[PDB]
């Protein structure tokens, strides 16, 4: 439509593939290394700084250079960033997700609440269809709270077949805003066994029952282990959107102006950057984890609006917000 | 009844014969009636002819049944249309309904009339169960400029 | 009326109409240019026109690369799917691997 | 082939696949008082040989999933045996040209 | 919601129907690959009447002083009384009338002879009469070989399917079965002859147009 | 996944589709000032252009038919009959 050559070959799209960024993939991809929550100034001097929108992404100003790509603020598909996250953060829009996934495997082996030996999960297993079967298996096992070493065999029910072996309790878990509460018990109301006990469900704890989870466990649920493994339900590394997305306000020349979403990347640097000295210098333990639930919480706020706390912050003292989904839906009800 | 038979001289006769028209049904137990002709015993109700004689049967019903609502007007409209309806009302073993089965689906994709607005959780729950797009569906291939592949966009031109 | 819905659609894709319903249905906001990998449908493209240099690093691929046409929209939609970890694999072949 | 007269019991019946390969199947009297497949409406089923199924695949270029349904309760897959992936070529008369051959595959 | 149903199905060029997941609706359109915008109701003559008008109608006996062609009808009918080899095509070409007389009976019941069909031959036919002015007054120089052999070459062209396999060339052979039935029902040898004296030309284009307008009357890939 | 230029079943015949959407594509590039094949008998609208150069079988475009399996097949505009 525009101008120039490309020895590739023009083509139109046919089929399309969705799943989730592994945290491997966001790094081969990316260019940049993020660092500064800073953006153009060095001692004054105008340019950029190896921290946000620079290193390799796009420009502007009118200068063609870019990875080495040339073209400039046009005819520029915008380069991806990087940016490692100190302990792992949760991910907004799948949180919902990750519970339901939660309540249907065993936490410690990271195996189904329910096998073949169960005759009404068979049903459920028989199912192809990932709303269906996820569906299906959740509301069937999120019942059991002890995961089986024996189940009773397909004929006599006198003898019990041995299974995943960890007769351990699950917990009942509940959401309480950006976090993952559970409580404990052995039996109800079982003599030497009465009252709960809660404890938070961390990040570190999910990464493992969701990793150690095979392959079998995603196929019952709705994964593909190549595109999708729940374990990427769960942010280590951030991918950085490339300047096109948050384009900098610019009225003639010296006129501040950067995208809210350029701000609430600052934070998240920010809020990262603070965690990483704490575990370094000085660990006052539980003193910490106050600058993971930050992070936390500009990660899940960069990308959407609609808990309990609204973070306008920003520049005004009149507080506005603009996260992702924000600019999806106007983007969706726009077409 | 009126019923052209054919002649032994060879022109088709009208042969007048008796039929009994029923105000209720039960097919599985009227067939086996001696005195009727098991082979042309004949119900509105498809459903009752899949169960007793089979999708095949059942789909010839279903149309000789849509056939005469038309027919009853007047109308008349080609053979290849009505067929293609019970067709696809068939295809799966079974009489499936079209006014509307399930509350999502009938045959479409995840993106065309991204109705709810929550493209949002669509879009989440789409990358979480690795989806494959056909794009095959006009509104799809709108949000990617391109021509669905119909008629004219169902082929490539090339140089 | 005067609104072009889901009826007048219908019967311009009776008449075969497929370019018209692009036309109609779509935004005007002239087509974009990108460059995507053919083995992962990302638009992670390097695009050097004047070394015929293409790339696509981390998957090793500096000859099944592909260009196509969408409209910005699309893009930005795409690049903002992939801030939030989401994948818009874009392919350029339906005949799946199956 | 078992013809029944009245009814099993729930119990015989889990004794039915309790000798593979083998198969056993079982038919109520009245069910047979009338060959349906006599019937007006009912074209001719005629089973294809795996070789004649894979040839029909072939040449469509089809998945098996792909080809027109015939449930294996159905009762004429019923009176022909038939065995979930079994493929039926079906040849009905037809108003728009003489013959027609559809196919269903037995699920 | 009929429109929801089936907005996905499509002819593909196969010659094939069916929806998004390319799963067969109609291994042909409307069963004969045809469009319904190119058909007509014609009627085919062979089903009706009696089996005595049949005879008197489509019947040629060269072996018989008087059930053979009056030689006013053909110029080569006088030294065609006794062609024995001549006879094998006739026999072979009223066997094949009398099967199809038999099959139309078959399908269609009622012995209901008018159905929609593609190509209005009854047209063509008089778009001949005066389009060559042909005088129903002297012979035809039309060979029977000519008619016959000619009629039955057509027929390997109609074509709606063009695979060079085994089961798609019976899928051809389908879809065409009725159509042939009411093509060989109006281009028997006596009717060529004795009921529309056409001339080895106005014949010869007949042919020509039925072929034409046979392959416009085939569904276009891409219909919706 | 291609298919030879023998061993092609495809109609032989220019769909109206195509015959639709060629014309189109050729009256749009006729209209951006393109190098015309023919020799205007003195016609001044692109879309009539584009006509006669299918008339005179000089368009240099193809085909591509897609099976619904994915293969296809490549028909050279020039090849294919065009009636209607
Ligand atoms: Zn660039
Ligand atoms: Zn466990
Ligand atoms: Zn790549």
């Amino acid at each position: 439509v525009g101008q120039q050559y490309s020895s590739a070959p023009l083509r139109t799209v046919k089929e399309v593939q969705f799943g989730l960024f592994s945290p491997e993939e966001v790094r081969a991809i990316s260019v940049a290394k993020i660092r500064f929550p800073e953006t153009m100034d060095e001692t004054q001097t105008r340019a950029k700084i190896g921290g946000l929108n620079d290193p390799r992404l796009g420009s502007i100003d009118r200068n063609l250079k870019c990875q080495t790509c040339q073209e400039g603020m046009n005819e520029c598909p915008g380069h991806f960033g990087h940016i490692d996250l100190a302990k792992p953060v949760f991910h907004v829009g799948f949180i919902a997700k990750i519970k339901k996934v939660c309540e249907c495997v065993c936490m410690h082996c990271g195996k189904l609440l329910l096998d073949e030996h169960n005759e009404l999960m068979r049903q459920a297993l028989a199912i192809k269809d990932s709303k269906k079967r996820f569906a299906a298996i959740w509301t069937l096992c999120k019942t059991k709270m002890v995961c089986e070493t024996d189940v009773p065999s397909e004929d006599d029910p006198t003898q019990l077949v041995s299974r995943g072996g960890c007769g351990n309790t699950q917990p009942t878990i509940r959401k309480d805003g950006l976090k993952l509460v559970g409580s404990w018990k052995k039996d109800r109301a079982t003599g030497d066994a009465d009252e709960p006990e809660l404890r938070v469900l961390s990040t570190e704890e999910i990464l493992n029952i969701f990793k150690h989870i095979s392959v079998k466990d995603f196929t019952s649920l709705g994964f593909n282990e190549v595109f999708s493994r729940p374990e990427w339900m769960i942010l280590t590394c951030l991918p950085v959107p490339p300047p096109p997305v948050r384009p900098s306000i610019s009225f003639n020349e010296s006129q501040r102006g950067e995208d809210d979403l350029t701000f609430k990347l600052a934070d998240i640097l920010k809020a990262n950057i603070s965690l990483e000295t704490l575990e370094h210098n000085g660990a006052p333990h539980h003193a910490i984890e106050e600058a993971e639930s930050l992070l936390q919480f500009h990660v899940a706020t960069y990308m959407d609006n609609d808990i309990a706390g609204q973070p306008q912050a920003l520049q005004k003292s009149g507080r506005p917000v603009k996260s992702i989904r924000a600019r999806l839906k106007g983007k969706e009800g726009r077409i | 009844y009126d019923r052209k038979v054919p002649s032994p001289t060879g022109e088709y006769v009208k042969e007048p014969e008796w039929v009994l028209e029923t105000d209720g049904v039960n097919l599985s137990e009227v067939m086996t009636v001696p005195g009727i002709d098991p082979t042309r015993i004949y119900t509105n109700s498809f459903i009752d002819i899949m169960e007793v004689l089979g999708i095949e049967a059942g789909r010839a019903a279903l149309y000789k049944e849509v056939y005469n609502v038309i027919a009853s007007d007047g109308s008349y409209v080609n053979y290849r249309h009505m067929a293609l309806l019970v067709d696809v009302m068939t295809t799966q073993g079974g009489l499936t309904s079209v006014t509307r089965h399930g509350f999502n689906r009938s045959n479409t994709g995840a993106l065309m009339r991204c109705s709810f607005e929550e493209t949002v959780e669509i879009l989440f729950e789409a990358g979480a169960s690795a989806e494959l797009d056909d794009c095959r569906g006009v509104s799809e291939n709108v949000i990617l400029g391109q021509m669905a592949p119909i008629g004219t966009g169902a082929f490539d031109v090339m140089i | 009326g005067l609104r072009f819905g889901e009826m007048e659609r219908d019967c311009m894709i009776a008449h075969g109409a497929a370019s018209f319903l692009k036309e109609r249905l779509m935004e005007a906001s002239d087509a974009f240019r990108v460059h995507i990998c053919g083995i992962c449908g990302l638009m992670t493209v390097i695009a050097k026109l004047n070394h015929n240099q293409f790339e696509c690093k981390g998957c090793d691929n500096k000859i099944d690369i592909y260009q196509i046409h969408i409209p910005y929209a699309a893009k930005l939609l795409f690049q903002e799917l992939m801030a939030m970890n989401i994948t818009p694999r874009l392919y350029t072949d339906r005949s799946r691997d199956f | 082939i078992f013809v029944y007269q009245n009814n099993i019991t729930p119990s015989a019946m889990k004794l039915v696949p309790s000798i593979p390969p083998a198969t056993i199947e079982t038919f109520n009297e009245a069910a047979l008082v009338v060959n349906i497949t006599h019937h007006e409406l009912v074209p001719k089923h005629i089973r294809l040989s795996s070789d004649e199924k894979r040839e029909l695949l072939k040449r469509y270029r089809l998945k098996e999933s792909q080809l027109p349904r015939i449930q294996r309760a159905d009762p004429v897959a019923l009176y022909l045996g038939l065995k979930r992936g079994e493929v039926v070529k079906i040849i009905r008369k037809s108003e728009t040209s003489g013959r027609y051959a559809s196919y269903r595959i037995c699920m | 919601r009929l429109v929801k149903a089936l907005e996905d199905i499509m002819v593909h060029y196969d010659n094939t129907t069916r929806n998004s997941l390319g799963n067969v609706i109609q291994f042909i359109y409307g069963e004969d690959g045809m469009d319904a915008a190119h058909i007509e109701k014609q009627s085919l003559d062979t089903i009706g009447g009696s089996d005595a008008a049949f005879e008197k109608r489509y019947r040629v006996d060269l072996l018989n002083t008087d059930h053979t062609l009056d030689p006013s009808l053909l110029e080569s009918g006088s030294e065609i009384l006794g062609d024995l080899k001549l006879q094998v095509l006739l026999d072979e070409e009223y066997k094949q009338l009398v099967k199809d007389r038999k099959f139309l009976r078959e399908v269609f019941v009622d012995g209901e002879a008018n159905w929609p069909l593609p190509v209005n031959i009854r047209r063509i036919i008089q778009n001949a009469q005066q389009t060559f002015h042909i005088d129903h007054t002297k012979p035809s120089d039309l060979t029977i070989k000519d008619i016959v052999l000619g009629v039955k070459d057509l027929q390997e062209n109609l074509l709606v399917l063009r695979g060079k396999n085994e089961i798609i060339q019976n899928a051809q052979r389908d879809a065409v079965t009725l159509f042939c039935c009411l093509l060989r029902s109006r281009l028997a040898t006596r009717r060529v002859l004795q009921e529309y004296r056409l001339t080895k030309q106005a014949f010869d284009w007949v042919l020509s147009n039925i072929e034409a307008q046979f392959l416009r009357s085939v569904v276009h890939p891409g219909e919706m | 996944k291609a298919i030879p230029k023998d061993q092609r079943a495809t109609t032989p015949y220019m769909t109206k589709y195509e015959r639709a959407r060629i014309l189109g594509t050729r009256a749009l590039q006729i209209s951006m000032n393109a190098p015309v094949f023919v020799d205007l008998e003195g016609e001044t609208d692109p879309l009539r252009i584009a006509m006669k150069e299918l008339a005179e079988k000089k368009i240099p475009l193809v085909i591509r038919r897609y099976l619904p399996d994915g293969s296809f097949e490549d028909w050279s505009v020039e090849e294919l009959i065009v009636d209607l």
